[PDB]
């Protein structure tokens, strides 16, 4: 028998599905979500990390004048400056005093620790969502694990079960992202080969171990100090130690519907949007034909209690007389009204007690057992606390129509207008019917 | 932390010898929290370092 | 790397309000957003003991503080008013917990 | 708990201390031999 | 559960409440007061003899 129902993306929260076969006792199965993981495609465009600058020994050339060419180093700078006497420590570089030169160049290149520490700027695609689904079945525990796209069926206990598409296919993750180590951002990071100084991807490589580096810092030689042979520039410091530390929130705190982020892989965990389809093929095995089942009569429901928590505050004792000894499944007949029992067992005559959680401020439900339903109602108190660490286990409230009872004071009123309203139409009309006929 | 760096030595001749060089040093904070010492109680988190190889 | 974790907030409850006194040794980080649609994510650097009150929605509000796994809170359906009663225990009770669509209905 | 009068005795010299400052023992980790807590800070010292 | 009554101030006489907390079975407490002191605070002004 296939069976297909529909359940919220909420994580860790139980819904019940009602398993109707015609000729067998009604099943209830109880079905939660322990993980939902969307894990998006992603394609390296590029890393970024701290870049170090490379000046090799200038180079003095008194009495004479120097020279350099151009180099295809990855930011190359060459500059040439007159009128230079630098001083050693045992005194004047060299014999002349003027007409000197002094020849300075610089270039950038990655830094070995690019190899531990550096941002990935990826683009992401499509998500291959796949969650963890709890499933107590014929009062066993059981766990499967599958794709939430319709497809790789996974069979346990001999039951398939196939979950998804997923009803949304909402992302935390733009089209572009990057991640640091443990953290993942949304930001538009720049085409490769048009990095800007000072900012994130001023120097770029393809892969970590690429010897094919992009650079753009600006990097400006200076005329030297008087008497000295040190060589000057001015740079603009790695954008990737300003993005370190102005990085800001990652997708793990920012991010909607509650969404968990996690890295290597990445990946969004539990994000509570939309809902996702389930079918399961039960097998005949599990099925108990109502002549075979217990059936019970003479049945009726009272509440001790109840208060709308939203954690199971309601508690219902239904009175039961069964034909004989045996298990029978309980579901409720409303969608305002939960119980967290799936199945209770019977035998000759006594009483069963469940629990249940609504929103109502006053509960007016059915409770169906094996092959028979009951009738159950009673006030409902408001709980203490205002706050708790917990969803709640009931379903909203819904459109006003199920507001609470003792609501006699609307129809009273309702009533009581609608009364003058049909009063004062009828004498109306037996005017309008004696007016008529005179002429 | 600090604003400068300074290196030194004894000479063999007992003079002291030291470098002053302008450098800014203020570490990324790693977590949360902004702390001055490692706790006797806490939790992990990546980082890097060098090694003493 | 070992970070340390700051103590345990005193919590105290209101009506959708989580108010939290805060025992920072060292600046900490505070951070909370909404679990709904749109989850307005507000952070601050609390350097001093404080109270900050937090305001929860009906999706719920989770709130991090320092290096401390985060918490979560939600709303219960809770009055000073009461179902049942007179007319205007009622109309406070639904007011309370519907205040919007109480005024429109009403 | 973190506010004045965490901490109570009629007099100076008291036996009876009424004492409210949510202490919580922590769990100890990494083979060391500590015992980690979570207690308010002194409301006394705060008020100050 | 806080629960708030009044009682008369007249000693040696006990005073039951109910206490009515939903979803719970009602709790009857008794009290009685068997002593009420009132301590004036003094200031001595003289003494005579």
């Amino acid at each position: 028998y296939e069976h297909v129902t529909v359940i919220p993306n909420t994580v860790g929260v139980p819904y019940k599905t009602l398993v109707n076969r015609p000729g067998y006792s009604p099943m209830v199965l109880e079905m939660e979500l322990l993980s939902v993981t969307l894990e998006p495609t992603l394609s390296l465009d590029y890393i970024t990390c701290e870049y170090k600058t490379v000046i090799p020994s200038p180079y003095v050339k008194c009495c004479g004048t120097a020279e350099c060419k151009d180099k295809n180093l990855p930011d190359y700078s060459c500059k040439v400056f007159t009128g230079v006497y630098p001083f050693m420590w045992g005194g004047a570089y060299c014999f002349c005093d003027a007409e000197n030169t002094q020849l300075s160049e610089a270039h950038v290149e990655k830094s070995e620790s690019c190899k531990t520490e550096f941002a990935s700027a990826y683009r992401a695609h499509t998500a291959s969502a796949s969650a963890k689904l709890r499933v107590l079945y014929q009062g066993n525990n059981i766990t499967v694990t599958a794709y939430a796209n319709g497809d790789h069926a996974v069979t346990v206990k001999d039951a398939k079960f196939i979950v998804g598409p997923m009803s949304s296919a909402w992302t935390p993750f733009d089209n572009k992202i990057v991640v640091y180590k443990g953290d993942v951002y949304n930001m538009d990071y720049p085409p490769f080969g048009a990095g800007r100084p000072g900012q994130f991807g001023d120097i770029q490589s393809r892969t970590p171990e690429s010897k094919d580096v992009y650079a753009n810092t600006q990097l400006v030689l200076q005329r030297p100090a008087a008497g000295t042979v040190h060589v000057p520039y001015s740079q603009a410091p790695s954008g990737f130690k300003y993005w370190l530390k102005e990085r800001g929130a990652s997708l793990q705190h920012t991010a909607p519907f509650g969404c968990q982020i996690a890295t290597n892989p990445v990946r969004a965990v539990n994000c509570a949007v939309g809902n996702m389809p389930i079918s399961i093929d039960i097998p005949e095995a599990a099925f108990t034909r109502v002549v075979d089942a217990p059936s019970l009569t003479d049945m009726s429901c009272e509440v001790p209690a109840c208060t709308h928590s939203s954690d199971f505050g309601g508690v219902a004792v239904i009175k039961y007389a069964a034909s004989k000894k045996g298990k029978c499944a309980v579901h409720s007949m409303t969608n305002a009204v939960t119980i967290r029992e799936a199945e209770i067992e019977v035998e000759g005559n006594s009483q069963l007690q469940i629990s249940f959680s609504t929103a109502l401020a006053s509960a007016e439900f059915r409770v169906q057992v094996c092959s028979t339903q009951v009738h159950c109602a009673a006030e409902c108190h408001p709980p203490k606390d205002h706050i708790v660490n917990y969803p709640a286990s009931h379903t909203t409230l819904g459109v006003q129509d199920i507001s609470a009872t003792a609501m006699s004071w609307v129809q009273k009123i309702t009533g009581g207008v609608g009364l003058v309203v049909a009063v004062a139409a009828l004498i109306l009309i037996v005017v309008l019917c004696v007016s008529f006929s005179r002429h | 932390k600090g604003e400068t760096l300074t290196v030194g030595f004894t000479d063999s001749r007992k003079i002291s010898h030291s470098c002053t060089h302008p450098f800014h040093h203020d570490p990324p904070v790693i977590g949360r929290e902004k702390f001055h010492s490692r706790p006797q109680h806490g939790k992990e988190l990546p980082c890097s370092t060098y090694v003493q190889s | 790397c070992r970070v340390p974790k700051a103590r345990n907030p005193t919590v105290t409850y209101g009506k959708n309000q989580v108010i939290m006194l805060l025992y920072p040794d060292h600046p900490t980080l505070l951070s909370y957003r909404n679990m709904g649609e749109e989850p307005n994510y507000q952070e601050e650097w609390v350097m001093h003991k404080k109270e900050v009150v937090l305001t929860v929605p009906t999706e719920g509000l989770e709130v991090t503080w320092g290096n401390n796994e985060p918490y979560k809170y939600w709303p219960q359906l809770s009055t000073n008013g009461t179902a049942h009663g007179h007319p205007h225990e009622i109309i406070l009770y639904y007011y309370e917990l519907y205040p919007t669509m109480t005024v429109v209905v009403v």
